[PDB]
C-alpha cells in the first residue's frame, strides 16, 4: 500500500505576523491573485477564536512554491509585509473539520472531478 | 474552566478590505 508517504504534499508556506483584523477570507483573498484555491490554515485561539497571527497555505504545486514564497514575500498587507517561509504539517483528523470547513468553500472548483464520466 | 476546555475552531470567510486601501 502506497500513498505517496515520500512525496511531501503536506508542504505549505508560512505567513508570518499579520493584522488581528485579518481573516481567513482576507488571506484567501491574497493568494487568489495566484488563482490556486487549496488548503489554508489560520492561527486562532481555541476558544475565542482570536487571529494568533499565523497563517499557513498548503497548496501542492513545486513551481507556485517559490513563486509564491519570492513573490509574496516583502508584500505589506495591511501594512505587515508577508514573511513567507518554507514548512511542512501533517493535518490531524482531530481537527480534520477546522479543514474540511476550508474546502467547503473550495468544494465548489473540487466539484469537477477528473474524467468527465464514461 | 468549564467553557476553557472546549476546542472548536471554524474558519471564517469575511473581507475586511484592510488591502482595498492599498490595492
Amino acid at each position: 500500500g502506497a500513498m505517496g508517504n515520500e512525496y511531501k504534499d503536506n508542504a505549505y508556506i508560512y505567513i508570518g505576523n499579520l493584522n488581528r483584523e485579518l481573516t481567513e477570507g482576507d488571506i484567501l483573498t491574497v493568494f487568489s491573485e495566484y488563482g490556486v484555491p487549496v488548503d489554508v490554515i489560520l492561527s486562532r485561539d481555541e476558544n475565542t477564536g482570536e487571529s494568533q497571527g499565523f497563517a499557513y497555505l498548503k497548496y501542492e504545486d513545486q513551481r507556485s512554491t517559490i513563486l509564491a514564497v519570492d513573490n509574496l514575500n516583502g508584500f505589506k498587507i495591511g501594512g505587515r509585509a508577508l514573511k513567507i517561509d518554507h514548512t511542512f504539517y501533517r493535518p490531524k483528523r482531530s481537527l480534520q473539520k477546522y479543514y474540511e470547513a476550508v474546502k467547503e468553500e473550495l468544494d465548489r472548483d473540487i466539484v469537477s472531478k477528473n474524467n468527465a464520466e464514461k | 474552566g468549564s467553557k476553557s476546555q472546549y476546542i472548536d475552531i471554524m474558519p471564517d470567510f469575511s473581507p475586511s478590505g484592510l488591502l482595498e486601501l492599498e490595492s
